[PDB]
RNA sequence: GCUCGCCGGAAGACCAAGGGUUCCUGUCCAACGUUAAUCGGGGCAGGGUGAGUCGACCCCUAAGGCGAGGCCGAAAGGCG
């Protein structure tokens, strides 16, 4: 049985988060949790959160035993990106993109 | 200097082919407490190689 | 003066938490 | 009201007006101390005042 | 000139309550009425400690469009439509079918 | 460096203030045009 | 002065720590009064309505803050505060 | 000596329900009664009996160490006292508030902390 | 809290101008702050500016302005 946990509109680019997301794909969630613990990145703690949430979901709602879970599908999509302005020299200005992303983790006993 | 033609997503993929992180393989398991941790680094409880060398 | 002061002061910390739960 | 007030002389009306302002004062005093339950009272008096005044005028006017 | 009023017994023409009868609590300006035992909704209420309001799912009565309710003729047992005449000098309501006053 | 706007209140109001406009034909035409476009404030006043 | 004006002066007691402080220590009360009233009229109005002896009335004007409600920028109204010094033989009533 | 826990909370609660001053504490409090409603004070007996009884459904470990309490334990508690889990969550919330407050009493002064108590008003309009 | 380092005819203290609540407290961390932020000149709520003698007002005029009558000018207006 598949279970979802998502975090939407996280500050980090899709790109940066992808790096970490692609570390844990396929492992059983224990081993993966540790992979994430000792990865030094910001994305790492974001995705750690989402993964843990996902475990809680599985167990509490669908009655899955934690030992069996693997990470079957984990993908980071683009989020709504916000414009800002940084002033630059000689008067020109710069529309800045503060990017966000959708971290979506899905776990399964199979 | 600035590029002449918009480089395709292909090239953009290639350049990033090297940018993948390396997952740390080993999690050393300390003898006394048993918690996992890095090689050569102390645990979350301040255990190292069986001592508790930090009280904390 | 000091009587009522000290008296109320002793139990002063217990009251407003329950009062906030009442409010 | 306003039939009731209409049959009173100008003097008794001045006197009533002052009573009313005392009552009104007293009221918004209570209301600014947080001591008021019935708010509907303010409007009651605040409007009655006007009633009285509007009479005084026409008794002087004609 | 208002046809449906407080405390009239009505019958419901339209909706999930079609055919049911009941008593009007009150009317609203938008042309909506609220009828006894009619159009119950299950509403979720966040518990409020100031009003000592517990939480939970409260069944409440939701406003129904007044076009959808008909004034219930007790004589004929049928829904009716209403009209106005002048009896005494007073404006009064009556049923269209048996033309009897209310 | 020293830029173009060095603010002063008394200056501002003697130059563009309400009364200053009303003084003249032209000014009252300004205030006419503004009232016709329906501005929030006509002149610069506090 | 006329009494009719008087009863229109004094809006409300001002409640705060500063207020309480002066009321206890220096024997002084703090009032929100109509924006246009003056030291004369406040002296008169307290002396009249609370029937107690006023020494002197000091005043100030508070500019209301600027607020936002749902992005909209509003301006809280101004008002006038009065520190009212009572001649010492008086002891406070709150009605 | 670790800090404030459900043991001291229990002691303060039984001392509360024994000494409960709701009618008297309404009189003891002055500035809070001018703003908040006068009848808004809840009855001590029912609430504190509920709290005492629900606490009585807890093991000694869940008391001294309140952060280990989870959903299943809340189920055990609610089923034991014969009430709803939301009430357990409610009392855990109140205990969280009490713990935070007493922690603030322990960190600072009782006079700085008693004078730091503020009455929250979301605007100068009453009840809005 | 402790050492280290920089300004000191200022990188200190007080005003006028200009701004207009940025002041102080509590509370919060989305956005804002070129990073985190538990912090802020950010958000929300409250408080805060007390004068016969300090300023403005007021009395008096400078340059300059407006200007009853008046002179002038197709009209508006210009000068006094």
């Amino acid at each position: 049985m598949e279970t979802i946990a998502k975090h939407r509109h996280a500050r980090s680019s899709a790109q940066k988060v992808r790096l970490v997301a692609d570390l844990i794909r396929g492992k059983k969630v224990s081993q993966a949790l540790d992979i994430l613990t000792y990865t030094n990145k910001k994305a790492a703690v974001l995705v750690k959160k989402v993964l843990e949430s996902a475990i809680a979901n599985a167990e509490h709602n669908d009655g899955a035993d934690i030992d069996d879970l693997k990470v079957t599908k984990i993908f980071v999509d683009e989020g709504p990106s916000m414009k800002r302005i940084m002033p630059r020299a000689k008067g020109r200005a710069d529309r800045i993109l503060k990017r966000t992303s959708h971290i979506t983790v899905v776990v399964s006993d199979r | 200097a600035v590029q002449q033609n918009k480089p395709t997503r292909s090239k953009r993929g290639m350049r990033r082919s090297h940018d993948a992180l390396t997952a740390v393989t080993s999690l050393s398991v300390d003898k006394t407490s048993g918690e996992k941790h890095l090689r050569h680094h102390i645990t979350a409880d301040g255990y190292y190689r069986g001592r508790k060398v930090i009280a904390k | 003066k000091q009587s009522t002061l000290a008296l109320l002061l002793l139990l002063l910390l217990l009251t407003p938490v329950a009062a906030a739960a009442a409010a | 009201k306003a039939k009731e007030l209409r049959e009173k002389s100008v003097e008794e009306l001045n006197t009533e007006l002052l009573n009313l302002l005392r009552e009104q004062f007293n009221l918004r005093m209570q209301a600014a101390s947080g001591q008021l339950q019935q708010s509907h009272l303010l409007k009651q008096v605040r409007r009655d005042v006007a009633r009285v005044k509007t009479l005084l005028n026409e008794k002087a006017g004609a | 000139a208002a046809k449906i009023r407080r405390d009239d017994e009505v019958i419901v023409l339209t909706g999930k309550d079609k055919g049911k009868r009941g008593k009007v609590k009150n009317v609203l300006s938008s042309g909506k009425v609220i009828v006894e035992g009619i159009n119950l909704v299950k509403k979720h209420q966040k518990p409020v400690p100031a009003l000592n309001q517990p939480g939970g799912i409260v069944e409440k009565e939701a406003a129904i469009q007044v076009s959808n309710v008909a004034i219930f003729n007790a004589a004929t047992g049928k829904a009716d439509r209403v009209g106005f005449r002048f009896e005494d000098g007073k404006k009064v309501r009556f049923f269209k079918s048996n033309s009897e006053t209310i | 460096m020293k830029r173009t706007f060095q603010p002063s209140v008394l200056k501002r109001n003697r130059s563009h203030g309400f009364r200053a406009r009303m003084a003249t034909k032209n000014g009252r035409q300004v205030l006419a045009r503004r009232r016709a476009k329906g501005r929030a404030r006509l002149t610069v006043s506090k | 002065i006329r009494e009719e004006r008087l009863l229109k002066v004094l809006r409300a007691p001002h409640v705060s720590e500063k207020a309480s402080t002066a009321m206890e220590k220096s024997n002084t009360i703090v009032l929100k009064v109509a924006k246009d009233a003056t030291k004369a009229e406040i002296k008169a109005a307290v002396q009249k309505l609370f029937e107690v002896e006023v020494e002197v009335v000091n005043t100030l004007v508070v500019k209301g803050k600027v607020k936002r409600h749902g992005q909209r920028i509003g301006r809280r109204s101004d008002w006038k505060k009065a520190y009212v010094t009572l001649k010492e033989g008086q002891n406070l009533d709150f009605v | 000596g670790d800090g404030f826990d459900l043991n001291d909370f229990l002691e303060q609660l039984r001392q509360m329900k024994n000494m409960g001053g709701x009618x008297x504490x309404x009189x003891x409090x002055x500035x809070x009664x001018x703003x908040x409603x006068x009848x808004x004070x809840x009855x001590d007996d029912k609430v504190l009996v509920r709290m005492e009884a629900i606490i009585n459904s807890m093991t000694m470990k869940e008391r001294a160490k309140p952060e280990i309490i989870k959903g299943s334990r809340k189920r055990r508690i609610a089923a034991g006292c014969g009430m709803q889990v939301q009430d357990v969550n409610r009392l855990l919330k109140q205990f969280d508030d009490m713990q935070r407050m007493m922690k603030k009493m322990k960190k600072g002064g009782x006079x700085x902390x008693x004078x730091x108590x503020x009455x929250x008003x979301x605007x100068x309009x009453x009840x809005x």
